[PDB]
């Protein structure tokens, strides 16, 4: 019974670090891409921030 | 630093010098007994150990199960003699368990087990409680030995730890053997020893166990009372010399609102 | 307002019982932690342009309006998507060892159920038999019982 | 501040306070009883709040001209890795007058190098 | 009222009984539970600088404290448990915090649902 | 400087007045003591008020 189980709950422990990994690398993906617009969102008002 | 709470601090103080020089006074008193009782006890430790020159026995080469035993008060005030004791068996089980026996220690008094029952809180048989209240006696090491024996325990090396009482400054933590096996007990020294049997050197070690713990009934006694009495002449020397520097702080803080009330009222006449 | 969700993973995920390795997971969820919020924040929309707002009020134009009218007409730069081997190279192993596990334990779960299916077998009775029960319990050849 | 002055530099700032102000708070007992009459936790703030004492202690420029010391500077780095190795506890076994009038934090485990 | 009248109590027995530095005895059913639960109330109750919580923010990381929900942490973890609590209960909690300041009070199934939220929380929480 | 009446002198319970670090030493201290019995005693109420039902 146990060898069988752990079997079985090991399977459900091998999808569990998938889960993980696909919103891991899309998050980090994504924290960087506002991240870009951020610094040009910042540069087109210290040009204008300048002249004023 | 007002002259309310120069007062009040200074007011403490005297409370403590006369509590720690009447405290000099009761432990005065317990140690002139207890230098008095062990020299009749001093002999009974001679014996014992004149049986281990004539027959020089050891602990040949490895055992099964061990035991520490560790004397003390449970009165605290005694400046180092309970961790002269506590740091000298944690210096001993690091030295063993790497043998390979098996050791279960065992803390006669209370503030031996209140140092080690946050690492060593596994290798404890029993505990005990109200030591050196009263004073110790015979029959105080004969429920020690007998207690030690409804235990289940089979014990084949052990040791005792105490403080061999040698002035009134100082004391000296000391080690002393146990062979508690029958196996140790019989060796090559033993070969003259006559008629006792297996069975009779089952008697004769049993109440060697009733003999070491009295002669460490009587050690740790005296050297714990002469310890509260060096130990309290310097908490009242260290008493003297905080009130004759709060005497002075208090005698200017009086002087300068004597002034200052006073130029209060001259400023206060002249104004007008 | 591109952001995904997720299922609820903080329990057993730090369990993933590598060859002793626990910092492998230890620090997954590390990352997990700090990067959730972080994207959250990223993730919706940039704000109102104010660019726009103070070079209107500001006369000294020619290089103020024409700016924001240059800068303002391009695409945003995206991130590449490097990360699609592991997705998939990894993941079938650990399923593609689950085909044969769960069969090594089936036979060994189904060699346990004749082990006890032969049990029964040997006695009938308390009395039952002599040979009956001469197979669980031993024999041998010549001596081979010392005592 | 933390963002100022550098969340890690502000931890070993407001850290060691904690271990000076306890120490303050039990002279009051260490002047009368004794330093035997305490417990092995506060025999361990003790013990390494009188190494940061004597590790606040620098040799000026000015001053050579009175002791014949070596007037000594020190970096900002080289105080806040060396006192965090006084706070997590990998000198307690040097001595204290090893921590005594010296610069940076690698002087002082040659202090301790020369007396044996 | 609920959870800082009980908190008032907890710290006042706290504050009569926790001034040793110099332990001797050792009576872990006795005393040695009580002062666990000041120790955890009291570094609850640091804070930061110009950061100011809430109300009902303030219900839930209270609650977590006087409930015996702490006492198999590290103190030297609390201040690291409060924040990674806080974020949590705000974005996947939202409604669950609206219905402590709507209606005033912690009501019966309101103490109901908190009861798994710590518990699901301190399952994975340092892992 | 207490031979004599115009030398200051200290009252009796004095230590706990000021408020200092022995104060507090000896505040807490009873604490300790006069909570493990109060279960000591609270334990052995149920069989005491029996006892007096009995005799």
């Amino acid at each position: 019974i146990d060898l069988e189980k752990s079997q079985q709950a090991l399977v459900q422990k091998r999808h569990y670090l998938f889960d993980v990994q696909r919103n891991n690398i899309a998050m980090a993906l994504e924290v960087t891409y506002r991240e870009r617009l951020h610094r040009v969102y910042k540069e087109i008002k210290n040009r204008l921030d300048y002249h004023i | 630093a007002t002259l309310k709470d120069i007062t009040r601090r200074l007011k403490s103080i005297k409370n403590i010098q006369k509590i720690t020089k009447s405290m000099k006074m009761v432990a005065a008193a317990k140690y002139a007994r207890a230098e008095r009782d062990l020299k009749p006890a001093r002999v009974y430790g001679i014996g014992s150990l004149a049986l281990y020159e004539k027959a020089d026995i050891k602990v040949p080469e490895d055992k099964k199960k061990h035991l520490i035993i560790g004397v003390s008060s449970d009165r605290g005030l005694c400046g180092a003699i309970h961790s002269s004791v506590a740091k000298q068996i944690k210096s001993e089980v690091a030295n063993l368990t790497a043998a390979g026996k098996e050791v279960k220690i065992v803390g006669v008094g209370d503030k031996i087990r209140g140092i080690l029952h946050r690492t060593h809180s596994d290798q404890f048989l029993v505990t005990f409680k109200e030591v050196g209240r009263k004073p110790p006696t015979f029959g105080d090491a004969s429920v020690i030995a007998l207690e030690l024996l409804n235990s289940g325990y089979e014990f084949d090396e052990g040791s005792i730890i105490f403080n061999r009482f040698r002035s009134v400054i100082s004391y000296k933590t000391e080690e002393k053997p146990i062979f508690s096996l029958d196996t140790v007990a019989s060796a090559e020294s033993m070969s003259i020893y006559d008629d006792i049997d297996a069975d009779v050197l089952r008697n004769y070690q049993e109440y060697s166990l009733a003999n070491i713990i009295y002669y460490s009934l009587k050690e740790s006694t005296t050297s714990e009372q002469s310890a509260r009495m060096t130990a309290m002449d310097n908490a009242s020397k260290n008493a003297s010399e905080m009130i004759d520097k709060l005497t002075l702080t208090f005698n200017r803080t009086r002087q300068a609102v004597i002034t200052k009330e006073l130029i209060e009222i001259i400023s206060g006449a002249a104004a007008l | 307002r591109k952001l995904a969700l997720k299922a609820i993973d903080w329990v057993a995920f730090g369990e993933i019982i590598p060859r002793n390795q626990k910092a492998i997971a230890n620090s997954l969820k590390s990352w997990n932690e700090t990067l959730s919020t972080r994207l959250a924040a990223l993730p919706e929309k940039p704000p109102a342009i104010d660019w726009a707002y103070y070079k209107a009020t500001v006369a000294k134009a020619g290089l103020v309006d024409d700016f924001e009218k240059k800068f303002n007409a391009l695409k945003v730069p995206v991130p590449e998507d490097k990360y699609t081997a592991l997705v998939d190279a990894e993941e079938q192993e650990d399923v593609k060892r689950c085909a044969e596990f769960l069969s090594l334990s089936k036979a060994r779960i189904e060699a346990y159920e004749k082990e006890l299916e032969k049990m029964k077998n040997i006695i009938p009775f308390d009395q039952m038999t002599i040979e009956d029960l001469n197979e669980v319990f031993p024999e041998t050849k010549l001596d081979k019982k010392k005592y | 501040d933390p963002n100022i002055v550098g969340s890690e530099h502000y931890d070993v700032a407001r850290g060691v306070q904690k271990i000076l102000q306890d120490y303050k708070s039990l002279q009051d007992i260490i002047a009368i009883l004794g330093m035997d009459e305490l417990s092995e936790e506060d025999k361990l703030t003790v013990s390494r709040a009188r190494k940061i004492q004597r590790f606040l202690s620098q040799p000026f420029q000015v001053a050579e001209v009175f002791t014949g010391h070596l007037g000594k500077l020190v970096p900002l780095k080289e105080t806040i890795k060396g006192f965090q190795q006084i706070l997590a506890g990998e000198y307690d076994h040097l001595p204290e007058q090893a921590f005594y009038m010296v610069g940076p934090i690698e002087e002082a485990v040659a202090k301790a190098d020369k007396l044996a | 009222k609920q959870v800082a009248g009980t908190m008032k109590l907890e710290l006042a027995q706290y504050r009569e009984v926790a001034a040793f530095a110099q332990f001797g005895s050792d009576l872990d059913a006795a005393t040695q539970q009580l002062l666990s639960r000041g120790v955890r109330l009291t570094e609850l109750l640091k804070q930061g600088q110009y950061a100011p919580m809430a109300i009902e923010e303030q219900v839930a990381v209270i609650y977590a404290g006087v409930r015996g929900y702490l006492d198999k942490l590290e103190p030297s973890k609390i201040t690291k448990f409060e924040n990674a609590f806080l974020s949590h209960v705000i974005s996947q909690h939202q409604a669950l915090l609206g219905k402590i300041r709507a209606d005033g009070k912690i009501s019966e199934e309101t103490d109901a649902k908190l009861k798994e939220i710590v518990t699901n929380f301190l399952a994975g929480f340092e892992a | 400087s207490s031979d004599t009446p115009e030398g200051v002198r200290s009252g009796a319970g004095a230590v706990r007045d000021a408020g200092g670090a022995f104060g507090k030493k000896e505040q807490a201290d009873e604490e300790r003591y006069f909570r493990a019995r109060a279960r000591e005693q609270l334990a052995a109420l149920k069989k005491h008020h029996e006892n007096e039902i009995s005799h």
